């Protein structure tokens, strides 16, 4: 034995020496040194100091630059809101708790923080998907006489919020549950504990299939198509230097977007899969924090890729950051 | 492609 179970938590440390306390009641300095808790807090601090400005600016610059307010940008704004949910639901809370050494807000707080952090990360996830779809639709033109307009943009946004609730909401009402994770200072979805009363096993399969494999398939198909369309277009138009550049830039971007989606979610999926395949294993509190590190950091790198690296947003951001103009 | 690539912020 190497864990310690409680009514609604799973401390990844054996109580054979009797030192384990509830992660809702007292510091967990026995499953990690106090300094490592400070580094946890340091990391949440970084993600805020970088994460909030990047994502807030994205909304701000949109309020003040007409040209950004197009239907094809809605999903990107959406991405930025998702990131902020992660910032204020997840990151700030975790900065606060890590410095106490445990999840001082109790089980209900655990349900709130876990819900908003998950909602955030999930809306972001499905945004990145919807965006690949919209790009495929607009560029690959797989539908005769179709024009992407405001209404589709809205459906796309609504679709992400529905898919995200499809993930964050069940654990609030019986299908899986939220419980402190890693170092017990933040709450996630229980995907590593065989907990029958809530049906964790079927939920983990559902998550992996509907919320990882599907997204992965849809992204790969769409951007694969796009890279295909663009390679072909350029080959049939080699007299155009510009078209040759677009083909190269678009290919580079797709490699960055796909690799970036992997880095962000592969760890959660990889780890989840291993625990499912190797039922009951010694997994430490720090190692269980790794998948979170990869996902949560996307609140910074996603907007770098999808906003800062977007020519339009960038210019507007530079103009706004440099006072009047530049 | 070019206009569309601009619209979706990819070029
Ligand atoms: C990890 O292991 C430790 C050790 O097993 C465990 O901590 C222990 O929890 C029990 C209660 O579940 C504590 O027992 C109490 O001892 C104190 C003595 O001061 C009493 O206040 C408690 O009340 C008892 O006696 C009363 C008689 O007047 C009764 O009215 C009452 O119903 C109780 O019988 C109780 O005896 C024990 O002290 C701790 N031990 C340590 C070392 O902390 C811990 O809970 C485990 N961790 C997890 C997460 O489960
Ligand atoms: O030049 C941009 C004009 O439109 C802005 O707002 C638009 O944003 C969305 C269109 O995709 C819709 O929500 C809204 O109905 C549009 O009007 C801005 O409000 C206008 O003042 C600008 O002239
Ligand atoms: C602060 C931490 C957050 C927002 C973590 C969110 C994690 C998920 C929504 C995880 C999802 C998945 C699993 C639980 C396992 C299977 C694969 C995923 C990635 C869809
Ligand atoms: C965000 C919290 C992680 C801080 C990074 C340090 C973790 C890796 O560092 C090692 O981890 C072990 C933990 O059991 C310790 O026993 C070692 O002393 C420590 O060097
Ligand atoms: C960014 C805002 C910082 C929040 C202040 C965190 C206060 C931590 O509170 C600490 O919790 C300890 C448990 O480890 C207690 O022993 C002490 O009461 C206290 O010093
Ligand atoms: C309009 O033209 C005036 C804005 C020019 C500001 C230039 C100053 C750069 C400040 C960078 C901030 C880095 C500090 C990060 C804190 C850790
Ligand atoms: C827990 O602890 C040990 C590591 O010392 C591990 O090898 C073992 O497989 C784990 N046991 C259970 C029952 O999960």
């Amino acid at each position: 034995m190497n864990g310690t179970e409680g009514p609604n938590f799973y401390v990844p440390f054996s109580n054979k020496t009797g030192v384990v306390r509830s992660p809702f009641e007292a510091p967990q300095y026995y499953l990690a040194e106090p300094w490592q808790f400070s580094m946890l807090a340091a990391y949440m601090f970084l993600l805020i100091m970088l994460g909030f400005p990047i994502n807030f600016l994205t909304l701000y610059v949109t309020v003040q630059h007409k040209k950004l307010r197009t239907p094809l940008n809605y999903i990107l704004l959406n991405l930025a809101v998702a990131d902020l949910f992660m910032v204020f639901g997840g990151f700030t809370t975790t900065l606060y708790t890590s410095l106490h050494g445990y999840f001082v807000f109790g089980p209900t707080g655990c349900n709130l923080e876990g819900f908003f952090a998950t909602l955030g990360g999930e809306i972001a996830l499905w945004s990145l998907v919807v965006l690949a779809i919209e790009r495929y639709v607009v560029v690959c033109k797989p539908m005769s006489n179709f024009r992407f307009g405001e209404n589709h943009a809205i459906m796309g946004v609504a679709f992400t919020w529905v898919m995200a609730l499809a993930c964050a909401a069940p654990p609030l009402v019986g299908w899986s549950r939220y419980i402190p994770e890693g170092m017990q200072c933040s709450c996630g979805i229980d995907y590593y504990t065989p907990h029958e009363e809530t049906n964790n096993e079927s939920f983990v399969i559902y998550m992996f299939v509907v919320h990882f494999i599907i997204p992965l398939i849809v992204i790969f198909f769409c951007y694969g198509q796009l890279v295909f369309t663009v390679k072909e277009a350029a080959a049939q138009q080699q007299e155009s230097a510009t078209t040759q550049k677009a083909e190269k830039e678009v290919t580079r971007m797709v490699i960055i977007m796909v690799i970036a989606f992997l880095i962000c979610w592969l760890p959660y999926a990889g780890v989840a899969f291993y625990i499912f395949t190797h039922q009951g294993s010694d997994f430490g509190p720090i190692f269980m924090t790794i998948p979170a590190f990869f996902a949560k950091t996307s609140a910074v790198y996603n907007p770098v890729i999808y906003i800062m690296m977007n020519k339009q947003f960038r210019n507007c951001m530079v103009t706004t950051l440099c006072c009047g103009k530049n | 492609i070019l206009e569309n690539l601009k619209d979706v912020g990819l070029f």
